């Protein structure tokens, strides 16, 4: 269900605000979230 | 053998992408979201380098 | 190896474009293309450089 989920999530989450470090020119990473070697690449939402 | 790979891409001041970057993946780079989200234009920024 | 094109808007009645072709090899593995395109002045939102 995971992939099922994080969709579900990121749909919901990304409508808040947008990530200020988005601009710094400077990409995110591949940030681990579970076993399995899922990874998400997003920076920090700060600007609501 | 070893065949090379694409592997990012990158929009410079682009309309809707100042800064962006993707990371293409091996075999599947899937770019979704709603209409209008200048997805053609992703492409289009590929396709013009 | 890195491969890109400069583009820029080209003033007038028709909305044209210019183009230029570059290429870069031997760049370190760490650097990302933004950076290298990108100055991260002291303003919140990164310059571009040309």
């Amino acid at each position: 269900r995971h992939f099922d989920v994080a969709r579900i999530l990121v749909d919901q989450a990304v409508r808040l605000g947008v990530a200020e470090a988005d601009f710094s020119g400077l990409p995110a990473e591949w940030l681990a979230i579970n076993d399995y070697g899922a990874k998400v690449q997003a920076h920090v939402i700060d600007t609501y | 053998i070893e065949r090379g790979k694409f592997r990012s891409l990158t929009l410079v001041n682009w309309n809707g992408f100042f800064a962006r970057t993707f990371d293409l993946d091996e075999l599947v780079t899937t770019l979704s979201g709603g209409n209008g989200a200048g997805k053609s234009t992703t492409m289009a920024a590929f396709v013009t380098a | 190896v890195v491969v890109g094109v400069r583009l820029q808007q080209v003033a007038g009645r028709d909305r044209k474009v210019d183009i230029k072709p570059f290429m870069i090899q031997g760049l370190p593995t760490a650097i990302q293309p933004t950076q290298l395109l990108t100055e991260n002045v002291g303003e919140r939102q990164a310059r571009v450089l040309p």
